[PDB]
């Protein structure tokens, strides 16, 4: 209200308005999906179109050869964001012969989010974030908020009517988790988790974004023909 | 962090005033009398040590200043303003001056580098004005004797006698009757201690009044003999003892 | 209102931010006094522990600025550390510079002088804070001078602060209006923290315990503060006559 | 480069330059003109390292003209020589100097008057009846300490002009391929096509 | 440094500084360009409110920016030397690196560039002035005649007014400038330009300044007698 | 009014207002505790299982500084993470230039005049956090706890976030019944009980508890996240205690 | 005031969702891509019969292979092609290639939203960027101050763009000749103008693989517009 | 943060006018009125002290007059102190371009430079305005005898009479009256004074109110004199004008 | 007076053939009159179909090589997974290797 001019203002109940207004971004941005077993992890995307003449708006964006996000939110956010995670997942494998651990890059975007909620001049991140990886531990799959919050999760989804996807999850949850050594189960699942986010559209062949990585699998986008297996 | 305040505090109004400087003169209306009288053979300034608590030592502040040998400084309004100016002032005598000439500043120059300092607190950028007016009393070889007011804009005035600070207006129009072209030191402190009377309350003693004189050479203060040419401070602080001396011939 | 906000003049000449900084200065409700005998300088202070989880040794306003001047603060506590560790750093600077030891009433400028900027630049908040140094220095013997938000700062034979800073004031003042002399007129500076300790008693209306106070003594060459059972020894004595 | 000779004569300013460029080994040009206008009636001739002295001589060029067009104004003589010594003389105390020596032929409309000015690299400033830069003058001066006077026509100072390149080229080792001749006079500043 | 937002779009997508360095414009003298067939001729006015005043040293309000190229304007005044400055530099620096004089459209770009700049710094207000910019390119016979604002914008003109009641001026050009055929001679172009100005001036005594501009770096300035006969010959022409 | 629309400005009241809102994030953040102990510290804190997805044992809380310094926070994590970064920075400069690991106390005042200089200023914003951590050096065991004013005292045992009145009243039981203090192993057992109490606050969703502890005799004065049966030992005897 | 990066309550950067509605006060821009080319033509608005029209300069050359066309406050532009340009012959440079049509139009858009208090505000220009290259063919794309764009089969920009987007979205098949384009933008581009259209006031241009981007000539242009009359009346 | 403190020195009003230069000259049309009128054979530049006292050393006083060089003065209305800032750079500009040069600068040329800084001011940076108005009095080879004032907007125009400060409506109309332009130095420093005379808010006008200058060729052949009068000087000039 | 620069000795040989090209060099590492290693591979794959050896200074070797294969990474982050053609790819080499004109790489590049 008379609190929320500024990053570097907080609300009498200790709220942060303009951290809270670009949080608002995130749920006006598609939908997205990301889960994983304990060999692989994979993201879902709905694609965004302008219109019928326009095309749909990519989604998913990859890191390294072990790690890539998805995003729903401001696009060119995700692209700084993404380009900073470029650089450090490339400073680790350059000076330390290391691929950066999942978790270690949770760590990162969120200390990078922080600094742009507590300075003058700046204003928050307007993104969300899905990161999928495969490290020294396994699978991984973590959720961004630009708060600066980086959570570790089995599955989740963030976006427009998020909540559905959510939920089914949460009811799959000891199903998914043992689809181990089968990629097309694993996006199955995750096609099916995305389905209960839709309304009025479905999924269709330039509509749906598809990313996996795992055990022996480097991170791979699928668009075009390559999703017409999964609609 | 950083200063983010690279803009002006100090903004012409509508009607052509500039605000902040009105109001630092009202603080230096607020402050305690000072006054200063120009002699043939000198100059005097004075004021009034206002002690804020009887266990504060007050000899301890200092409300009149040296600043070269031969310039000397007091005030009205703000002291810790005033405390600041007089370590720039003591500070731009060496370096704007003394370390290209080899000799100390006369006072209408040193007087102007001050007034440089106060103007440029009412322009730069994220400050306040200074809260104080100051009387520069001096001496130099070309000039004689002189004494000047500087202000919050950096405007300065050359005076034959003036007063600042609460009662001024009183003081000044004192000062006219008493002032002629033919005053001794002598008689020029006479008349400082009887217009200093008149704007004090309390107890007017050498320990509640602070005074000091621009006069002849002390070659007894210099420090060292042996150089004809270099013969001591023309500035010279009166003692308690002195003050109550020419108290009893008042 | 902005003029309230930032350290610019009200209409009036008037610094608000200075004001309503001399306003926090009494915020820990904490009274502090200092006073002068012939070989030192003793300051005392009230100690309030009102949490038992709190560790009660490490609750304290009164800092070791150099091995010669002790510093006690009229404030809260983070204002109170920001202030001692310039304050040290200063002290520290002086003497490798100018080779000597940095005077108390030097020191006291300087902090001073770093106030008054915070007055007059926007971008800083003045500290609210006000700071007691003593020292017994190698030329003007036992000395005593506080700096205020407002950059002001001054010598002081004895002097007192807090929010019944006025009771100590006027105790103290009766006290040398009686003695004609500028100092408590004794040889050890145990009797000269005990005439602290017992006018501090009689200006408040309050007894004592070993916790409920603070000391600092400072001597030529070193100043310390006192344990819990060396101000009991103090109190132990005061009760004894 | 190699020879710069300047002359004033009553009513004039004589400038000769030799046309000759050396890359070491090779003569790569033999019709180069080592000079540039800086304003209508200011003409400056340059010689010294390769690059530097196009590049300085440029550079001037291009301020006299700034100055010109500010101003609605031409510069005397005298105001661009020492606004072409500071350049030097900052020059000299730089990163890496400008080794390039110059002289400025320019005739005053102002004083009706004839001037010639001679600045090395370093900054060194002289007005002169005649001057020269590198070895020129040791060939030549003594020629003109002889035949000069003040009041001689511009065609008697082609004349000398000539007895001079012709000491040149009997003397020095080098050949610099014969000069080109340029006038600098109340009317402006041209060139002599047969010398 | 002073790093502030000045110029910044309003909800109905207004940059408001820009719109009103365009009234700081409308409150400066009239200025007027007009191109024939082998020339381009700048009018403008002077205000009459001044008198005592010292005409050979005040600044005038046409300027050469170099020998081929001039430059006159609208608005503030002290704002119009930054950028009549700016440009002598470039037209210099032009010819340092091309070995060419700049063509009449890119001097006019490089001035439209430092007013469109001075619109999205930080810490910077727009110039409240817009140029005429006219010449010859060279070895270039045919006028050119250019036009810039303070947003930067900037095109070409047949004839074009700029400054206050420059609507009045613009409605005559629009009636009288025939495209198909320009005043043919530099008289005839002088003439439609006093005859625009006379529109909207007042006296045609010392409040009319022209300026020709012919090819290959001809440029002059007429006085006050050569400017009065051309104001004579139009009024008696009218009275009838 | 408008004192509490800008940081560093002080209200009539001598009050700073922005430093007072971030102690309103502060306490709407989960429970954390720390426990000195007799030869070390314990800490422990309240980890809300928002969801089922979340990986168990996965989004660790507590921070480790240098090898012998355990971090805590309450309020907005981001914030927390940040002051430990800045720590761990200190930490390094000191170890770098004085050999010796950085003292208890000395730690203490590093992150004390960093949250103190984000109250200096408008152009910075307070921390939403307040911070327990402490360790064992060379004097032995200190426990601190640090507030967005960047005001910290030494502490026998502290608390933070939504339970923190909970937690308090059973940490002064403790201070109460030891006087002669209380042994490393135990702490732990407390510190369990103490949050599973403290839990009451936030009722409605469950937890994971989160412990860690640095000790002379347990842990050589390193610090050390508390795991497996040790901790399932420690989860027993609080489930025993509310029962 | 506000700062200039702030959010709305609904998740919108103010100063953005603004300069969006300088873009409708611009002038009409429409972008058709074909297999044989893509075609750009533009409304170029004189606000007076003084103003001599061919120096109005709406659509620009970027590269060879990439040509760009305005609307809105088109000062703003010019950085933005100066820039795009730049890109152009710097990816040349060090890659002795020529850049992809996306990898540009993402380039330029990198400018977008680095304003704050970098440049005070963002642009108030949008750009239509068509050309063509070996690995997707011919391509269109939109790009906005917001920092995002489109790629588009047929975009309008500008004023009339509304109205232009719907009659694009009946007019479009993928199966449209190079000529078809030419008259369908033309068609359009009358449809929505205040003024009559004719080679004057509107510009058209394309990129071919072969030839590479093109300004259409007056006369060119003229004589489709009087094939485009012709063929209206033919039914 | 900072931003709400800031009072946007540098910004158009809806009728693009910059406040700041708007309001400085409504600060500057309260100073003591400055004049200045060229002749043929020199100038002639007086001005008025604000309400002065008895007790002011007026003959060690300055407040209106100050010397740019040898060849260029200038009369000072508004803020004291502010154009002291202005006068000492324009000094320095002076001498950069004799050192450059070795010719002393031209009058337009130092006018358009110290005018250039005060524009600057209102276009960039977030200062407030310098408070001042100049008159420039100077010679030099190219135009002779020349008059200039500039103004906070750094607006600057050439003059054959003008005045600065208070009452200029007024003054203004006088000169206009009775200036001519074959006029000479001694008639021009009697309009001076008879203007000031009849504009002056104050009861009579004498000699310790008044600042006074001529810049005259009256220096033995062809080279110019500056001449600050004394005040017994002003007092006599006074008496010989028939105004005391 | 420290020399950045060493010699590690080695010999490289490309050849073109009408539908394949062949890289080659020697395994062995040395500094004056020792080996250092026997089999120390100095040929390299790249991505993208290309391969790379640098020769001389092996510090600077391993440098330029490790560069380029970053360069290549960067290349399909940029650029939507293009595949570096040679003629690029050489281009490429040219700007990393006059980088450092004034200090340079000591080495003798085929790729
Ligand atoms: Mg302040």
């Amino acid at each position: 209200n008379n609190y929320d001019g500024d990053t570097v203002t907080f609300s009498p109940t200790g709220r942060l308005f303009q951290v809270e207004y670009a949080l608002e971004a995130i749920k006006q941005g598609s939908v997205t999906v990301g889960l994983r077993s304990n060999t692989h992890a994979v993201l879902v995307a709905l694609k965004r179109n302008a219109d019928e003449l326009s095309s749909y708006q990519k989604k998913i964006i990859k890191c390294d050869e072990h790690m890539g996000l998805s995003l729903a939110g401001l696009a060119p956010d995700a692209r700084v964001l993404s380009n900073y995670l470029r650089q450090q997942c490339n400073y680790s494998s350059l000076v330390f012969n290391r691929k950066l651990a999942v978790e270690r890059a949770g760590h990162l975007l969120c200390d990078k989010a922080q600094k742009n909620t507590q300075s003058y001049g700046g204003r928050p991140y307007g993104v969300g974030l899905l990161i999928i990886g495969y490290d020294k531990s396994g699978a991984h799959l973590l959720e961004f908020q630009p708060s600066g919050n980086v959570t570790e999760l089995y599955g989740t989804a963030i976006g427009a009517r998020s909540q559905g996807a959510k939920t089914y999850l949460e009811r799959t949850l000891d199903t998914f988790i043992k689809i181990d050594g089968n990629p097309d189960e694993l996006i199955k699942a995750g096609v099916e988790a995305i389905s209960q986010s839709l309304r009025d559209e479905s999924l269709t062949v330039d509509n749906l974004s598809i990313a996996i990585v795992g055990k022996d699998t480097p991170f791979t986008i699928y668009d075009g023909e390559a999703v017409a297996k999964y609609i | 962090m950083t200063d983010r305040y690279s803009f002006s505090l100090t903004t012409f109004s509508p009607s052509g005033k500039l605000g902040q400087i009105d109001y630092a003169l009202t603080a230096v209306k607020q402050g305690v009398t000072s006054l200063g009288i120009k002699a043939t053979n000198g100059v005097v300034i004075a004021t009034e040590k206002k002690s804020s608590s009887p266990l504060a030592m007050s000899e301890t502040l200092s409300k009149v200043s040296l600043l070269t040998p031969d310039i000397g400084a007091v005030y009205s309004g703000m002291g810790p303003d005033y405390r600041v100016l007089v370590d720039k002032s003591r500070k731009v005598a060496h370096t704007s001056y003394k370390r290209i000439y080899g000799e100390y500043p006369p006072t209408k120059l040193l007087v102007s580098e001050v007034a440089k300092i106060m103007q440029e607190a009412t322009q730069s950028g994220g400050v306040r004005p200074f809260g104080v007016s100051l009387l520069i009393a001096g001496h130099d070889e070309f000039n004689g004797f002189s004494l000047y007011q500087v202000d919050p804009s950096g405007s300065y005035f050359p005076w034959k006698a003036t007063a600042i600070g609460k009662g001024s207006v009183a003081a000044k129009t004192f000062l006219e009757k008493r002032w002629n072209d033919e005053l001794e030191l002598e008689d020029a402190i006479h008349i400082a201690l009887l217009t200093l009377k008149e704007s004090v309350e309390g107890e007017f003693n050498g320990d509640t009044i602070e005074l000091a004189i621009i006069g002849d050479e002390n070659p007894d203060l210099l420090g060292y003999t042996g150089i004809p040419t270099d013969k001591g401070p023309r500035f010279r602080k009166l003692t308690s003892q002195e003050i109550n001396d020419r108290l009893e011939a008042l | 209102g902005y003029d309230r906000h930032i350290t610019i003049f009200s209409p009036e000449g008037r610094l608000y931010q200075v004001e309503y900084a001399f306003k926090a200065t009494n915020q820990t409700n904490i009274n502090s006094l200092a006073v002068r005998g012939k070989d030192c300088t003793v300051v005392i202070s009230q100690k309030k522990v009102p949490d038992k989880l709190l560790d009660p040794t490490t609750v304290s306003y009164i800092f070791c600025i150099s091995r010669t001047i002790g510093m006690v603060v009229n404030g809260p506590i983070p204002d109170a550390r920001n202030a001692a560790l310039r304050a040290k750093a200063e002290a520290a600077e002086f003497r490798y510079k100018y080779g000597y030891d940095m005077p108390c009433d030097v020191l006291a400028k300087r902090m001073a002088n770093l106030s008054q900027i915070y007055t007059q630049r926007a971008y800083m908040r003045p500290l609210g804070v006000i700071l007691t140094f003593v020292s017994v220095d190698e030329e003007l013997g036992p000395s005593i001078y506080k700096t205020d938000p407002a950059g002001y700062y001054v010598g002081y034979k004895a002097t007192a602060t807090g929010p019944k800073q006025q009771e100590i004031t006027t105790n103290l003042e009766n006290h040398f209006k009686k003695s004609k002399i500028d100092h408590i007129n004794e040889e050890s500076w145990e009797k000269v923290v005990e005439f602290a300790i017992t006018h501090m008693i009689d200006a408040l209306g309050t007894e004592f315990s070993k916790n409920d106070l603070e000391v600092g003594v400072a001597t030529k060459d070193k100043f310390f503060t006192l344990s819990a059972e060396n101000i009991e020894e103090r109190l132990v004595a005061i009760a004894e006559q | 480069m190699d020879i710069i000779l300047g002359i004033r004569v009553q009513d004039s300013v004589i400038l000769a330059s030799s046309k000759a460029v050396t890359r070491g080994i090779s003569v790569l040009k033999d019709s180069d003109d080592k000079t540039r206008q800086l304003s209508p009636h200011t003409l400056m001739s340059f010689a010294g390292e390769a690059g530097d002295t196009v590049q300085f001589a440029e550079y001037i060029q291009a301020n006299i003209q700034l100055y010109s067009i500010r101003e609605d104004y031409e510069l005397s003589p005298q105001a661009v020589s020492s606004f072409v010594r500071q350049e030097l003389a900052k020059s000299i105390r730089s990163r890496r100097p400008y080794q390039v020596n110059v002289l400025i032929g320019g005739y005053d409309k102002k004083k009706n008057k004839p001037e010639l000015y001679q600045i090395d690299y370093l900054g060194t400033k002289v007005e002169l009846p005649y001057g020269a830069h590198g070895y020129s003058g040791f060939y030549t001066f003594s020629l003109l300490d002889h035949h000069y006077r003040p009041d001689m026509t511009t065609e008697e100072g082609l004349d000398l002009l000539k007895l001079c390149v012709q000491e040149l080229e009997k003397r020095m080792p080098m050949d610099f391929k014969g000069v080109i001749v340029k006038i600098v006079d109340k009317d402006g500043i041209r060139q002599v096509d047969d010398f | 440094g002073y790093d502030r937002a000045l110029s910044i779009f309003s909800p109905d997508g207004h940059i408001f500084q820009v719109e009103y360095a365009l009234e700081a414009v409308k409150r400066g003298t009239c200025a007027v360009g007009v191109k024939g067939k082998n020339c381009v001729v700048l009018g403008c006015e002077r205000r009459s409110t001044l008198k005592l005043q010292d005409t050979r040293i005040t600044p005038s309000k046409v300027s050469k920016i170099d020998s081929h190229v001039v430059l006159s304007f609208s608005g503030l005044n002290a704002d119009s030397r930054i950028l009549i400055e700016k440009a002598r530099v470039e037209a210099q620096s032009h010819r340092l690196t091309l070995e060419d004089p700049v063509t009449v459209e890119y001097l006019t770009r490089y001035v439209a560039g430092v007013q469109q700049r001075y619109t999205q710094s930080g810490g910077v207000r727009p110039f409240g002035v817009s140029t005429l910019i006219a010449g010859f390119d060279p070895r270039d016979d045919e006028p050119k005649l250019y036009q810039t604002e303070p947003s930067g914008i900037y095109s070409s003109w047949s004839a074009q007014t700029i400054g206050r009641n420059s609507k009045t001026v613009r409605e005559f050009l629009e009636k009288n400038y025939d495209r198909k055929e320009p005043p043919a001679t530099v008289e005839e172009c002088v003439k439609l330009t006093v005859r625009s100005l006379l529109e909207v001036v007042q006296t045609g005594a010392k409040n009319i300044e022209i300026t020709v501009v012919k090819p290959d770096s001809d440029i002059v300035a007429l006085s006050s007698e050569e400017i009065n006969q051309y104001v004579t010959q139009i009024e008696q022409e009218k009275q009838e | 009014t408008g004192y509490d629309l800008s940081n560093s400005v002080f209200s009539p009241d001598g009050r700073n207002f922005q430093v007072e809102y971030a102690v309103k994030a502060v306490e709407n953040g989960t429970t954390s505790i720390g426990i000195k102990c007799n030869d070390g510290v314990v800490f422990a804190v309240e980890k809300l299982i928002t969801s089922k997805l979340l990986v168990p044992q996965k989004n660790v809380k507590i921070q480790v500084v240098d090898r012998h310094i355990g971090c805590v926070y309450s309020g907005l994590i981001p914030d927390g993470r940040h002051l430990v970064n800045r720590g761990r920075e200190e930490a390094a400069s000191f170890k770098k230039l004085y050999k010796t690991p950085i003292p208890i106390p000395a730690f203490a005042d590093r992150l004390g005049q960093y949250v103190q200089a984000h109250t200096l200023y408008n152009s910075v914003r307070p921390f939403g956090v307040s911070t327990i951590f402490g360790g064992v050096d060379k004097n032995g065991a200190h426990l601190y706890m640090l507030e967005p004013s960047g005001s910290y005292w030494g502490y026998k045992g502290a608390a933070t976030g939504k339970g923190r009145q909970s937690a308090k009243a059973e940490l002064e039981k403790l201070v109460d019944h030891h006087p002669e203090g209380l042994s490393a192993r135990e702490a732990v057992k407390q510190a369990a009980k103490i949050i599973y109490l403290a839990h009451e606050d936030n009722k409605e969703k469950d937890f994971e508890l989160e412990i860690s502890w640095c000790s002379l005799s347990e842990t050589n004065g390193l610090h050390k996240f508390v795991k497996g049966d040790l901790l399932q030992e420690a989860i027993d005897f609080a489930q025993k205690e509310i029962n | 005031d506000r700062g200039v990066s702030t959010f709305s309550p609904e998740g919108r950067l103010f100063q953005v969702e603004y300069s969006l509605e300088a873009i409708k006060l611009g002038s009409t821009a429409i972008g058709i891509a074909t297999k044989e080319g893509v075609v750009l033509g533009v409304e170029k608005r004189a606000t007076s019969p003084l103003l001599e029209s061919d120096s109005i300069e709406k659509i620009v050359e970027i590269d060879r292979h990439i040509g760009c066309a305005m609307s809105g406050l088109t000062a703003d532009a010019r950085s933005m092609i100066e820039h795009a340009r730049t890109a152009a012959v710097t990816h040349n440079l060090y890659y002795d290639e020529d850049i992809n049509v996306e990898s540009l139009t993402q380039s330029v858009c990198d400018l977008a939203l680095r304003f704050g208090e970098l440049m005070s505000r963002p642009f108030g220009v949008a750009l239509l960027i068509a050309g063509h290259d070996a690995d997707d063919g011919y391509q269109l794309f939109h790009a906005e101050p917001s920092g995002t764009f489109y790629r588009y089969n047929a975009k309008a920009i500008g004023s009339g763009s509304e109205g232009a987007q719907a009659e694009l979205l009946n007019e479009w098949h993928s199966s449209l000749t190079l000529k078809e384009a030419e008259l369908l933008v033309l068609k359009i581009l009358k449809q929505v103008m205040e003024e009559k259209l004719d080679e004057n006031n509107a510009q058209l241009s394309c990129i071919t693989k072969q030839d590479g981007f093109k300004i259409y000539d007056n006369e060119k242009t003229a004589e489709l517009i009087k094939e485009l009359k012709e063929k209206e009346a033919a039914e | 943060g900072s931003r709400r403190y800031d009072s946007r020195t540098t910004i158009f009003s809806p009728e693009g006018r910059l406040y700041q230069v708007e309001y400085a000259l409504e600060s500057i049309s309260h100073a003591g009125t400055a004049i200045g009128i060229m002749a043929s054979d020199g100038i002639v530049l007086a001005a008025e002290r604000k309400v002065t006292s008895t007790l002011l050393e007026q003959d060690t006083s300055t407040e209106k007059l100050y010397k740019l060089n040898d060849k260029i003065a200038v009369a000072v209305a508004g803020l004291t102190a502010d154009a002291e800032i202005l006068i000492n750079t324009a000094r320095i500009h002076a001498q950069n371009y004799l050192k450059t040069y070795n010719e002393d600068i031209p009058v337009e040329i130092l006018v358009r430079r110290l005018s250039d800084i005060k524009q600057g001011y209102t276009q960039h940076g977030g200062l407030r305005p310098f408070g001042v108005s100049f008159i420039y009095a100077g010679y030099d080879d190219r135009y002779g005898y020349q008059l200039y004032t500039s103004n906070p907007s750094g607006n600057y125009t050439g003059w054959k009479a003008i005045s600065v400060g208070a009452n200029t409506s007024a003054a203004q109309t006088l000169l206009q009256m009775d200036y001519k332009d074959d006029m000479k130095v001694d008639d021009a420093i009697e309009l001076a004074l008879k203007t000031l005379s009849k504009t002056t808010d104050s009861s009579a006008l004498t000699y310790d109110r008044l600042e006074f200058a001529t810049i005259r060729k009256g220096a033995n052949d062809g080279e110019v004199y500056q001449k600050i009068f004394k005040p017994q000087e002003i007092k006599d000039i006074l008496v010989k004008t028939g105004i005391t | 007076q420290f020399n950045p620069y060493g010699d590690n000795g080695g010999t490289i040989l490309g050849i073109a053939g009408e539908d394949f090209a062949v890289l080659a060099g020697d395994t062995r590492n040395i500094t004056d009159y020792s080996i250092n290693s026997r089999y120390e591979p100095k040929v390299f794959d790249c991505g993208d179909n290309i391969v790379m050896s640098a020769n001389g200074f092996a510090a600077d070797g391993d440098a330029l090589v490790k560069r380029f294969k970053n360069s290549v990474k960067w290349y399909h982050f940029d650029h939507n997974d293009k595949k570096l053609s040679i003629n690029s790819a050489a281009r490429n080499i040219q700007h990393l290797l006059y980088g450092k004109r004034f200090f340079p790489y000591y080495v003798h590049t085929i790729i």
